[PDB]
RNA sequence: AGGAGUGGAGCCUGCGGCUUAAUUUGACUCAACACGGGAAACCUCACCCGGCCCGGACACGGACAGGAUUGACAGAUUGAU
RNA sequence: AGCGUGUGCCUACCCUACGCCGGCAGGCGCGGGUAACCCGUUGAACCCCAUUCGUGAUGGGGAUCGGGGAUUGCAAUUAUUC
């Protein structure tokens, strides 16, 4: 059974958290694990004016986020890598699971 | 003909067929990944959506 | 003295034929609005509007009959009818002659007044 | 949309924050305030009637929401309440400059 | 109003069930997103709790697009004694 | 506001007093007759009646028309 | 010291003025004038000519199951079944 | 070459490789992508090379205007667009 977990997030350093324990747990249960990918990461950028109205010098701001997402591949069964990944999940680190 | 000369008008496609999902306004909609409102209602409520304005 | 010829056919020949031929008869933007679709979502006006002019007066001046949809295609069977087209606020009473084919009623009724300027 | 729900209702409250933590078919969301007693009304009526109105507002599934009122610790640290607080306290009519005294007092010794 | 006597009182055993509303802001909504099982618009929903309102039985807040219709004892009363229900059937906001 | 123009009004409907005993007709004997035509449509059914005009046959609420 | 220009030519857009039944309106030095995120065929629409419905709650007095009211097809009508 | 974007809640309206037809604007059955996977190695333009032009309101400049054909939409006329 070869399984794929994304984490996918917003804040960053929460997710090298998660994922470094992620990669400790993988570690430490005897498991093959694989390196954890850095897929390139995507900037939101919308702008808009500064005013409500339509005077005033043509000023405009530059609202940014960014999204990080990262792979790790195992080949384990499912109900250990159910166990392992229902554990300590942050609100703002999204995980989602995937079978090959 | 009341009922079918009410709103008959198709209101299919156009500028009236979307609105603004915070105030209702019918102007300067933002329709990029889906936030459909105008720019003030992005600006005033942009902060717990997450977009910062770091650039 | 001079008969009339639209696209090398005859005034009766045009009326005694169909919309299957008169679309490639017509050009290219009414042939796509006959070729579109159904007469019903909204021209059952159009409908009711050439039940109307066949709404037959007597061997006299026709009687005129009044609408306000300005995306009527003159069709070659009412030739010879008497129609006042809404621009906004009245009606032009207009004659259609036998040159109409290939228009629309918002061809001949005005909206602006031409304008004839002052003094600044 | 939920920070604008929990501040209209919790006004009187006196309101401080929304936290939502994701679950496995499970829908968590932890509700900040200072009036902990109130939040609840008499025998839990209020927070049955926003978690129900959560949940037919936003097609959640029956039986998968529920709310969670905790009360925020160092009440003179959040701004939000202190709003709040001399909002209502201008509401029921006295002297703007005693209601802003007594608030730039009370966060002065709160610990800030 | 030309509501007719079933969506009236089907509104109310849909309050009396359970003592929440939830309807978005606009009139030409066909069929209600929870009672698509018969034919009322939101229109007459909204006239109707005004009504509610102004005679005094029911509380209001609004979101963006979406009303808050709130349930009070006496409410609960008008309604028991307006459905013609025995006093052991409770909404389900009071008990847990 | 009143202006140039004539008010238009809408219809205040004629009123009619016990129009029930124009359905039946009674005679002097024990039976009971239908003076009007019966409608033949389902939903449309025995509890409604139907029109008598000088040209035309009309009923109430499922519109099904008749003429000679 | 220079470079690219604008202002002159044709066109797009905006503003003033003129006409119109309406040519909706805010803004007039920097800090109004491809500004209102305003690239308007319908919606937008707030301007003009026309016609429907109440979506006038709640309370009081008439009205009223012997009827408070709603909906509609022969044919004229405006504009429309 | 590089920033990007892509099947949306009431809300239906996405980006497109590939085959045929047609000068072209375009049309039909076909496959992928809910995205570092598919368009895509984004065969972009200015530039580079080789002919034609030769100081002429000229093969510069494309305003104005006539006729015809497709697409979007319930609807284009005061030409939507091509």
């Amino acid at each position: 059974h070869r399984i794929r977990i994304t984490l996918t997030s917003r804040n960053v350093k929460s997710l090298e958290k998660v994922c470094a324990d992620l990669i400790r747990g993988a570690k430490e249960k005897n498991l093959k694990v694989k390196g954890p990918v850095r897929m390139p990461t995507k900037t939101l950028r919308i702008t808009t004016r500064k005013t409500p109205c339509g005077e005033g010098s043509k000023t405009w701001d530059r609202f940014q986020m960014r999204i990080h997402k990262r792979l790790i591949d195992l080949h384990s069964p499912s109900e250990i890598v159910k166990q392992i990944t229902s554990i300590s999940i942050e609100p703002g680190v999204e995980v989602e699971v995937t079978i090959a | 003909g009341h009922q079918q000369l009410y709103w008959s008008h198709p209101r299919k496609f156009g500028q009236g067929s979307r609105s603004c999902r915070v105030c209702s306004n019918r102007h300067g909609l933002i329709r990029k990944y889906g936030l459909n409102m105008c720019r003030q209602c992005f600006r005033q409520y942009a902060k717990d959506i997450g977009f910062i304005k770091l650039d | 003295f001079r008969k009339f010829t639209y696209r090398g056919v005859d005034l009766d020949q045009l009326l005694d034929m169909s919309y299957e031929q008169l679309m490639q008869l017509y050009s290219a933007r009414q042939r796509r609005r006959l070729s579109r679709g159904l007469r019903r979502k909204q021209h059952s006006l159009l409908k009711r509007l050439r039940k109307a002019k066949k709404e037959a007066p007597p061997m006299e001046k026709p009687e005129v009959v009044k609408t306000h949809l300005r995306d009527m295609i003159i069709l070659p069977e009412m030739v010879g009818s008497m129609v006042g087209v809404y621009n906004g606020k009245t009606f032009n009473q207009v004659e259609i002659k036998p040159e109409m084919i290939g228009h629309y009623l918002g061809e001949f009724s005005i909206t602006y007044k031409p304008v004839k300027h002052g003094r600044p | 949309e939920l920070n604008e729900f929990l501040t209209r209702e919790l006004a009187e409250d006196g309101y401080s924050g929304v936290e939502v933590r994701v679950t496995p078919t499970r829908t968590e969301i932890i509700i900040l305030a200072t009036r902990t007693q109130n939040v609840l009304g008499e025998k839990g009526r209020r927070i049955r009637e926003l978690t129900a109105v959560v949940q037919k507002r936003f097609g959640f599934p029956e039986g998968s929401v529920e709310l969670y009122a905790e009360k925020v610790a160092t009440r003179g640290l959040c701004a939000i309440a202190q709003a709040e607080s001399l909002r209502y306290k201008l509401l029921g009519g006295l002297a703007v400059r005693r209601a802003c005294y007594g608030v730039l007092r009370f966060i002065m010794e709160s610990g800030a | 109003m030309l509501m007719p006597k079933k969506n009236r009182i089907a509104i109310y055993e849909l309050l009396f069930k359970e003592g929440v509303m939830v309807a978005k802001k606009d009139v030409h909504m066909p069929k209600h997103p929870e009672l698509a099982d018969k034919n009322v618009p939101n229109l007459h929903v909204m006239k109707a709790m005004q009504s509610l309102k102004s005679r005094g039985y029911v509380k209001e807040q609004f979101a963006w697009r979406h009303f808050y219709w709130y349930l009070t004892n006496e409410g609960i009363q008008y309604l028991r004694d307006y459905l013609h229900l025995p006093p052991e059937i409770v909404p389900a906001t009071l008990r847990r | 506001k009143s202006y140039t123009t004539p008010k238009k009004n809408k219809h205040k409907r004629k009123k009619v007093k016990l129009a029930v005993l124009k359905y039946y007709k009674v005679d002097e004997n024990g039976k009971i007759s239908r003076l009007r035509r019966e409608c033949p449509s389902d939903e449309c059914g025995a509890g409604v009646f139907m029109a008598s005009h000088f040209d035309r046959h009309y009923c109430g609420k499922c519109c099904l028309t008749y003429c000679f």
